[PDB]
């Protein structure tokens, strides 16, 4: 299992490895001699282009949407109480029109889904459009995440605990530079793995080699300080 | 409509969820348990003829002996209610207030809190 | 545990079992050999009855580990000598009784 | 004072507002599915990212 | 079959030889009180039929066959291989985590003795359960598959609940106000329900796990398990991610109902409310050093090939326990509680160490 | 454990790929990467995923219109004859 | 136990509302553990031929 | 069956007809989500072997097989090298 | 893992984080049979309620036991479970897990100060009588007091041994080939 | 020299003496003794009873009496008759004990794990690169519980 695996990619290892490239154009391209209908269904294609600005801030929106009705089911319609009185009649509806459990769901899960759709396409353009270019990429996600969930928090839930929204952003964007923008258990490469250019010899590269465990072995403290007996 | 992997693969989960679903009452989740074992039996079964696999097959008995044991246990902390006092029906053994329940009402036993 | 050739090893079929006296003495015999052959690399080729025989009677996993065990002790008895290894021992567990303190103002890197 | 231990305390306070202090059958069975459904559910979002 | 190697089953006669004794001296206990006086017969003093027999002669027998196991471990030689149909692992890691546990469990049976002697609430029921788990807990090290560890957690389970079961219910305190009024307790019946629901959720969670793992592999052995996954990962024959998700899942949400980490700890709380303070003197041993050790060790050794997926459970799983329980560990006010959440924070704890190591 | 068994006390009919694939990986010093051949085989002898993947292939085949008649089968001399031909056991006649 | 047959005066639909239906609306729309079965009449009979 | 009426006076149906249309109705339309949509899709075979394979984990598990060929020819073809040599030293 | 030459060298111990994981069950294990010795020579009925924990202020060995009890159940430095901590942290350190030593931080320091707030309650208006009577005196058991005092001298003691029980636990761990 | 002889009745005291604190051999490591039976039933491992195991079974019946005494010292409110059979009945077990004991060791006789009288024709000898412990046991009572190539 990977989290966000097409931006954490050495395109230059896999290039080199022969390993399929997931920046491949992923496009098709009908004939001109295809026919009509197949050319119209050509076009879903426009719907995998990932450099597409509102594809990109509807997908995320519907991520938070989903997001939204998840927690709706499993939280947050359990812990809010209904009225007696609006079950009641809520109940009358179901027993008097069919299908009624699609309409009531439909109403219950309206404010969850409708919210996190808002705070997906939100959190989207903002990260997109600001912090994408940072230098210090841990400090632009812990800043930015701290102050969306800052407000996040004073809206939605209360005003009054923008402090915790905060503090619970900044752990966010630290969990997420750890696993999300960065592959600590996402390795695709072997630690100290390298790839050879230039017109090196063996022998060469050998002695090369025999150069760096040299240097290496002064890494070791005994060898170094020279506390080593006499074998 | 269904292939009877996935069929008995989904219901085995949607048992488990009318366990969940049902009233609280112990002899109602003791036969939901045993309907649960039940069709672990029967995904075994089919997993064991389906891979020709001798030790999925024999997993039948082991699962109606457990089934069975676990129903022993069921049934002598049912009758031990009894003795506890504890209503079968465990949402009616705490105060909490239950929508749920149409007649959920209890009162401290008193008469009367002012004398005076 | 799926990389570890001693647990590999013990893995078994359900019926298989091993004659571990047939097989240690075909292994005895072939080592034997061997040694007496006495080259950097254990060419098998070179006891070809000898080495039929410890095919036939140990197993794969007997013999990856037998053929690892022979790889370390030709390692060690190229490196180290029994007179070599006990003077050694002897000065490092005199040494171990006083204490490393750092070298200041060193000379070297 | 206030921001740096009455805030951890209020959080709290306020979160022990929302737990019960003994457990009934029917959380302790509800909390059993909740986790059984939405672990599952929380994992194959980040399997798939959909 | 022809022959039957005494290599399959040499390591059964330590354990035959001390179930034997135990039950017949169990047996013998239970029919003590039977002792006809023949018409001939001549008593030298009047028979006293009210007895109430201290266990200390069970506990100490418990402490002399566990030592007697331990010479047997100490003088043990073989071979590293498995025994009986390979569904019993015989190597040095296992040896050594069986010889660990006899060793503790021999301790906290010597501390329990001395408790007796000091005060005796405890009947003779009680330490034979005692006796039944310290005899099959160790053996889980051993074993080869997880058909055969889920027969044994399934036998050491029982044997607890036989434990909570025996548990001493009334009292003769000095409180002379409650003989003609009733007073209702719901201890004993909070901790059966919650110990018989959990042991019926993970049981099922585990049998489910365990049909998934044969149709993934045609075997269940923890060997088999890991190559066949490696090999898998390097084909690239078998993908189905759900599948794995799913049954990784399974395994580990059926653990930690079981053991009763933070997402699911209220009715660990409520067992700790209504047990005595010996048998959370015990429970807590055996719980540590077996239940979590193997839980552990599913991650770091039995099952290390499927650490892919497991990474990213126990991480979210470490964290909403954590989150759930920063809050709740300051909102009881019971001694038991406090242990059993001292014991649920040390378990969060090492979960995030174990998921340290796996990485 | 893989027992090894049929349904009917018979041999299990994986047994073989399980024996190579076993002997494979006590053999082989990097069995993970050396035992690809035979721990596929064993896969497949125990899944059938390439089986389904080409029953798959052939109900999209039959889907797409491309075959209209088989040859009969002649079992006499166990031969196969066109179904343009016409033969005493043909159903048309 | 309960010779009479009265239960608890429950009324599931509060909690199929709240809980349960969303639920397994998700469980169903993100569960399946079958891999690659195939159902009868997935290919005509007349293929099959081990039997 | 005996006193047949008697017997399905109140129930000859079903006790709750909408409730039970209601399940087969979910129960078809599951069956045909399942089976039309998602276990094609997580099983893969529509570009299965494809000699142009435009899915990324079809391209991932042909790269995975041509590797193992690779791996496996380069590891004979050592070997029996391996062995002609040593063969060869033998009789010397 | 380096390589120089087709020369593999490796200066990491693999069986190391299972070897720290035992250690620390094992030191949660020694605290907690600790307490409970020290609960069970003393009389049970009294401790029901984290108030309770006042009846603890008894004669100078119980008091002192408990308390030290607590801090090494808290973790504090020079006590058994500062060690198994503290070796945790560096594992996760040599392992590289940032976020894991910050969420193991969180949680460290949240139980400490729910073990630390008990001692609030151990404070007592006067002198507790929790032993039980027996031949008209309390009955103090000798044995179980060694125990506690023997588990007192590892508790205090155990940095200064630590290195013998590591090298015990890393040569059980060797076994396993993970 | 450091091993009693298997055939004495203090044959039995071997099973404390090793060479290496392993539980067991690897799989494929040759056995200190040369083997005498690797497929050994249990009519044979029987057969193959010596004065060593029938020591051991001396040294657990000797053994018994005291254990079962300090057993039975916790035992109150019993009759003369059921302190008697309690303290037969813990004498027959580690009666039985003992007999297991001399079982495993006749079993390791015939594996060669124990000095079972034969040496290998060629020594494996190892070289002791690590060494903590030659001097201290040389010069501590340590020398008797281990053996050295
Ligand atoms: C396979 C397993 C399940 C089989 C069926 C059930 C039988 C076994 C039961 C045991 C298992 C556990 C059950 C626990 C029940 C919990 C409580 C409860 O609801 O029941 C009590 C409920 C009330 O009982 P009562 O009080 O006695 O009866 C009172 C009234 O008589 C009652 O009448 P009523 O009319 O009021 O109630 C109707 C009831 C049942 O519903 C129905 O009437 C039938 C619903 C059929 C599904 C229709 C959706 C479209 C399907 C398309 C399929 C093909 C797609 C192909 C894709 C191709 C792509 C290339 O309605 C609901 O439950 C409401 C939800 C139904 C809609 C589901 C929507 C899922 C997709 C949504 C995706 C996101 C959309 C975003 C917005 C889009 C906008 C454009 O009992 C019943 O009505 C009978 C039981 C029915 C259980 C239904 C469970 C929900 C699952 C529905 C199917 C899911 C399909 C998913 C795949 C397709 C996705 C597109
Ligand atoms: C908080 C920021 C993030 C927000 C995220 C959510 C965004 C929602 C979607 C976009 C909404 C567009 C704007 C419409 C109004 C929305 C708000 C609203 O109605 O609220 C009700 C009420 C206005 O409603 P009303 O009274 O009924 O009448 C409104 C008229 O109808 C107004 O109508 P009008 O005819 O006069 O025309 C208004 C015109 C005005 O245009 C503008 O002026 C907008 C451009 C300027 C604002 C740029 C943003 C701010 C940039 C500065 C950031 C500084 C941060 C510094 C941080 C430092 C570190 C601590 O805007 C438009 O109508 C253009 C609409 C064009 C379409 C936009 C497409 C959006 C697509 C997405 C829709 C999302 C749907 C789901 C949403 C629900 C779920 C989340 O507004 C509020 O209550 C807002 C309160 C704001 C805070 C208090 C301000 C006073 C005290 C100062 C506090 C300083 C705090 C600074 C930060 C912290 C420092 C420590
Ligand atoms: C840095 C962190 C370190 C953490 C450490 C954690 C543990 C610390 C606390 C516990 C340590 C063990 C303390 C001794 C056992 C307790 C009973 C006892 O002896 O006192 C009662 C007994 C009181 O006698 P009394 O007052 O005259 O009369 C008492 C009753 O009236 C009449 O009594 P009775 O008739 O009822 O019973 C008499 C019998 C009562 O004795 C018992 O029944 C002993 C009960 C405990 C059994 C388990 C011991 C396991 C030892 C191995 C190491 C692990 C320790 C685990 C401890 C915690 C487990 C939960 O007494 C004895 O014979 C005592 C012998 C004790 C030594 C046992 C050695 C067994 C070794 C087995 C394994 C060998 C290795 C195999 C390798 C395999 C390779 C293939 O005490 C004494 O006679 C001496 C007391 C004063 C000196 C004590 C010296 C203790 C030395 C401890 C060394 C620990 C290891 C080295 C340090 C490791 C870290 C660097
Ligand atoms: C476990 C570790 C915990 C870490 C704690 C993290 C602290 C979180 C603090 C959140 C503060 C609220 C969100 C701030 C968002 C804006 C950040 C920003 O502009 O910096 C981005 C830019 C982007 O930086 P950069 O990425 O281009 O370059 C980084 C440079 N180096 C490598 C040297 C670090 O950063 C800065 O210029 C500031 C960096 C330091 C942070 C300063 C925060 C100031 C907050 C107050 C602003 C007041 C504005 C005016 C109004 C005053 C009142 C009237
Ligand atoms: C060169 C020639 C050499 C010839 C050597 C020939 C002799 C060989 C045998 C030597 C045996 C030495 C003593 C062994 C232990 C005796 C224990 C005993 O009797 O204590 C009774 C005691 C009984 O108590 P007690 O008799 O001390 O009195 C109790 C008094 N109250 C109750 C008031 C305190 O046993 C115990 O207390 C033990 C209880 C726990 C169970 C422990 C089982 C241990 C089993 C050991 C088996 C033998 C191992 C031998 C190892 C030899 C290694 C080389
Ligand atoms: C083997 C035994 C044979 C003998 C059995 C006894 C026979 C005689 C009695 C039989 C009926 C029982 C007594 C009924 C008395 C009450 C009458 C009454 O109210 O009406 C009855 C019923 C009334 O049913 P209902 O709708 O009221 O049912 C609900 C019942 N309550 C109110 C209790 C919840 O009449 C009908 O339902 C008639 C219309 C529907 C019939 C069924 C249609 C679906 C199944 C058959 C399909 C056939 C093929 C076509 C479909 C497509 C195929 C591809
Ligand atoms: C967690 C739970 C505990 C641990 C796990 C449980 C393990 C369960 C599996 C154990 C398998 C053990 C199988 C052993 C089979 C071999 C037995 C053996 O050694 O026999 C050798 C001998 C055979 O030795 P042999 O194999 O050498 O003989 C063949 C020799 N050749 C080939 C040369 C001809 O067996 C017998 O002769 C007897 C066979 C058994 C007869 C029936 C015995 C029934 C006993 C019932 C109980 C009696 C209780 C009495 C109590 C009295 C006091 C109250
Ligand atoms: C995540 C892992 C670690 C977990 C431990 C906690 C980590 C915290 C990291 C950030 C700490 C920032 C310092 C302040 C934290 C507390 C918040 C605060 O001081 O600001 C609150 C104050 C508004 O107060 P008010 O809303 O009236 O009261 C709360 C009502 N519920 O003011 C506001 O409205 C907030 C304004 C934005 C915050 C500005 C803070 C600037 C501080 C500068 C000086 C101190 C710097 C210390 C750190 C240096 C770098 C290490
Ligand atoms: C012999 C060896 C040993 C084994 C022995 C086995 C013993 C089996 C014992 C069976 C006992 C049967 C009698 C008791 C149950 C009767 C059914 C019942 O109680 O129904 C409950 C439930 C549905 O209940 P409800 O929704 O309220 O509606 C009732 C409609 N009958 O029912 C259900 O869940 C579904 C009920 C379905 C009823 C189907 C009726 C079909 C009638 C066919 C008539 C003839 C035409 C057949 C055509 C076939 C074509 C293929």
């Amino acid at each position: 299992m990977e989290l966000n695996s097409s931006a954490k990619e050495d395109s230059h290892y896999v290039g080199v490895l022969g390993y399929p490239s997931q920046h491949d154009p992923h496009t098709l391209h009908p004939k001109k001699h295809d026919s009509t209908f197949t050319k119209v269904y050509a076009c879903r294609d426009m719907l995998w282009d990932h450099h597409w600005e509102v594809r990109n801030t509807l997908y995320a929106g519907f991520k938070g949407a989903l997001l939204g009705v998840a927690y709706a089911s499993g939280f947050g319609l359990i812990s809010k109480t209904v009225p007696s009185i609006v079950l009641k009649k809520m109940f009358r509806f179901v027993r008097n029109n069919n299908f009624g459990h699609i309409r009531i769901m439909q109403d219950l899960l309206t404010p969850y889904a409708l919210t996190g759709f808002g705070l997906g396409s939100v959190y989207y353009l903002y990260q997109h459009n600001v912090w994408e270019n940072r230098s210090n990429k841990w400090l632009a996600e812990v800043l930015s995440n701290a102050l969306f969930f800052q407000v996040a928090t004073a809206v939605c839930v209360n005003p009054g605990f923008h402090i915790y929204g905060m503090v619970g952003g900044i752990l966010f964007g630290t969990l997420k530079y750890a696993f999300y923008n960065s592959s600590f258990f996402q390795e695709k490469e072997s630690i100290g793995s390298y790839t050879t250019f230039g017109d090196l010899s063996e022998e060469e590269r050998k002695k090369q080699e025999y150069k760096d465990y040299i240097q290496f072995l002064g890494n070791y403290h005994k060898v170094r300080n020279g506390q080593l007996v006499d074998l | 409509m269904l292939t009877w992997i996935s069929f008995w693969s989904l219901i085995f989960w949607l048992i488990l969820i009318i366990l969940v679903l049902k009233p609280k009452n112990f002899i109602s989740i003791l036969f939901m348990s045993e309907l649960t074992w039940l069709a672990l039996y029967c995904l075994s079964l089919l997993f064991g003829a389906i891979y020709c696999d001798i030790t999925l097959l024999s997993i039948s008995f082991f699962i109606l002996g457990v089934a069975g044991l676990e129903f022993s246990f069921g049934i002598l902390i049912a009758i031990l209610y009894k003795n506890l006092n504890e209503s079968l029906n465990t949402d009616l053994n705490n105060n909490n207030n239950n929508q749920n329940i149409f007649d959920k009402n209890f009162k401290t036993p008193l008469e009367k809190i002012n004398w005076q | 545990m799926e990389f570890s050739n001693a647990l590999l090893s013990q893995t078994k079929l359900p019926g298989q079992q091993y004659d571990y006296k047939r097989c240690f003495q075909a292994s005895n015999t072939h080592f034997e050999c061997l040694d007496s052959i006495r080259d950097a690399y254990d060419n098998h080729h070179k006891c070809p009855q000898t080495y039929q025989a410890w095919q036939s009677s140990c197993d794969v996993g007997i013999r990856r580990y037998q053929m690892d065990n022979r790889e370390q002790q030709k390692k060690d008895q190229l490196l180290y000598s029994k007179e070599q290894l006990k003077n050694y021992n002897a000065a490092k567990n005199k040494e171990a009784y006083g204490i490393t303190a750092p070298k200041n103002l060193s000379f070297a890197f | 004072e206030y921001l740096t231990k009455k805030t951890i305390d209020s959080f709290i306070f306020n979160n022990n507002r929302f737990n019960f202090i003994n457990l009934v059958e029917s959380k302790y069975f509800l909390q059993i599915l909740t986790l059984i459904l939405y672990l599952f559910f929380i994992t194959i979002f980040i399997l798939f990212y959909i | 079959l022809l022959r039957l190697l005494v290599s399959e089953y040499i390591f059964f006669l330590p354990v035959f030889t001390n179930l034997f004794i135990y039950w017949h001296i169990f047996f013998k206990n239970n029919i003590n009180l039977v002792n006809k006086k023949n018409n001939w017969d001549k008593s030298i003093s009047v028979k006293n039929i009210i007895i109430k027999q201290n266990p200390s002669f069970i506990i100490r027998l418990n402490l002399l066959l566990n030592s007697l196991m331990v010479l047997y471990l100490i003088t043990f030689n073989g071979y590293s291989s498995t025994f009986w149909w390979s569904h019993f692992k015989l190597n040095n890691y296992s040896l050594y985590m069986y010889l660990l546990v006899i060793i503790f469990n021999n301790y906290f049976l010597y501390i329990t003795e001395k408790h007796i002697k000091i005060l005796n609430n405890y009947s003779i029921d009680y330490f034979f359960s005692i006796i039944n788990i310290t005899l099959f807990i160790p053996m889980i090290f051993l074993s080869n598959t997880l058909f055969t560890f889920f027969f044994l957690i399934e036998l050491v389970s029982c044997a607890i609940f036989y434990k909570f079961i025996v548990s001493k219910i009334s009292f003769k305190n000095s409180n002379y106000k409650d003989n003609y009024f009733s007073i209702f307790s719901k201890n004993y019946l909070n901790v059966l329900f919650y110990q018989y629901w959990s042991s019926f959720f993970s049981s099922v969670m585990i049998v489910f796990c365990i049909i998934y793992l044969f149709s993934l592999t045609g075997s269940t052995e923890w060997s088999i398990i890991n190559f066949i996954v490696a090999s898998n990962n390097q084909i690239n024959y078998y993908t189905n991610n759900i599948t794995l998700l799913f049954i990784c899942l399974t395994l580990i949400i059926g653990f930690i109902i079981k053991l009763g980490i933070a997402p699911i700890q209220l009715y660990k709380i409520e067992i700790y409310k209504g047990l005595p303070f010996l048998s959370i003197f015990f429970y807590t041993t055996f719980y540590f050093l077996i239940f979590f050790l193997f839980f552990s060790l599913l991650f770091i050794y039995y099952l290390s090939a499927l650490n892919n997926f497991f990474w990213i459970i126990l991480l979210i799983i470490s964290i909403i326990g954590i989150f759930y329980i920063i809050s709740i560990i300051f909102d009881i006010n019971l001694f038991k509680a406090f242990l059993a959440y001292s014991t649920i924070i040390n378990s969060i704890s090492f979960i995030l160490l174990i998921i340290a190591i796996i990485f | 454990s893989y027992s090894g068994y049929s349904l009917n006390g018979g041999v299990h009919p994986c047994l073989p790929f399980y024996e190579r694939m076993l002997q494979c990986a006590k053999s082989e010093a990097l069995p993970i990467k050396m035992c690809t051949a035979q721990t596929e085989d064993y896969l497949e002898c125990h899944h059938r995923k390439k089986q389904y993947a080409l029953n798959y292939a052939i109900k999209k085949e039959l889907n797409n219109i491309r075959i209209v008649a088989l040859p009969r089968y002649d079992e006499e001399n166990d031969t196969f004859v066109p179904f343009s031909q016409a033969t005493a056991d043909h159903i048309f006649q | 136990l309960n010779i009479d047959g009265l239960h608890l005066k429950y009324n599931h639909n509060i909690n199929n509302v709240l809980y349960y239906t969303p639920s397994l609306v998700l469980f169903l729309i993100f569960f399946n553990i079958d891999y690659f079965s195939e159902l009868e009449l997935f290919l005509p009979l007349e293929l099959s031929f081990i039997d | 069956v005996y006193q047949g009426f008697k017997v399905l006076r109140r129930n000859p149906t079903f006790y709750n007809p909408r409730s039970a249309g209601m399940v087969a109705l979910s129960y078809f339309a599951y069956s045909y989500y399942v089976n039309k949509y998602y276990k094609p899709q997580n099983s893969n075979f529509e570009e299965y072997n494809s000699s142009h394979p435009h899915n990324h984990d079809e391209k991932v598990r042909q790269y995975h097989e041509k590797t193992n060929q690779a791996i496996r020819d380069a590891v004979l073809e050592k070997r029996a090298e391996h062995d002609q040599r040593l063969r060869e030293e033998a009789k010397l | 893992m380096s390589i120089f030459s087709n020369i593999w060298i490796n200066n990491d111990l693999n069986s190391y984080g299972l070897s720290i994981l035992l250690l620390n069950i094992i030191n949660y294990l020694i605290v907690f049979m600790l307490i409970l010795s020290v609960i069970l020579l003393t009389n049970l009925s009294k401790f029901k309620s984290l108030n309770q924990f006042k009846e603890f202020n008894s004669y100078n060995f119980i008091l002192y036991s408990l308390i030290f009890s607590l801090l090494s159940m808290a973790g504090i430095p020079p006590l058994l479970g500062f060690t198994g901590k503290f070796l945790a942290i560096l594992y996760s350190s040599f392992k590289s897990q940032y976020l894991l030593i910050l969420f193991m931080t969180i949680l460290n320091i949240f139980g400490m100060y729910f073990y630390i707030q008990n001692l609030r309650f151990v404070v007592k208006k006067n002198k507790s009588s929790i032993l039980n009577y027996k031949n008209y005196y309390v009955n103090i058991n000798y044995s179980i007091t060694l125990n506690i005092i023997l588990l007192n001298f590892f508790n205090f003691f155990g940095i200064l041994f630590l290195s013998d029980l590591i090298i015990i636990l890393n040569y059980i761990s060797s076994y396993i080939y993970i | 020299s450091q091993t009693f002889a298997h055939d004495s009745f203090l044959g039995g005291l071997n099973l404390f003496k090793r060479r290496d604190p392993r539980f067991v051999l690897d799989q494929g490591e040759r056995p200190p003794y040369p083997i005498i039976n690797s497929n050994s039933s249990f009519v044979d491992v029987l057969s193959n009873f010596n004065k060593a195991d029938f020591g051991l079974v001396l040294f657990s019946a000797a053994i018994g009496f005291p254990l079962s005494r300090w057993v039975l010292k916790g035992l109150t409110f019993s009759s003369l008759n059921y302190r008697r059979g309690l303290f037969s009945s813990v004498y027959g077990g580690v009666i039985l004990w003992g007999l297991v004991l001399g079982f495993n060791n006749s079993y390791y006789r015939l594996n060669g794990f124990v000095d079972n009288g034969l040496v290998w024709k060629r020594k494996e000898r190892k070289l002791n690169k690590y060494d903590f412990t030659s001097e201290f046991e040389d010069n501590s009572f340590f020398k008797k519980l281990r053996i050295r190539d």
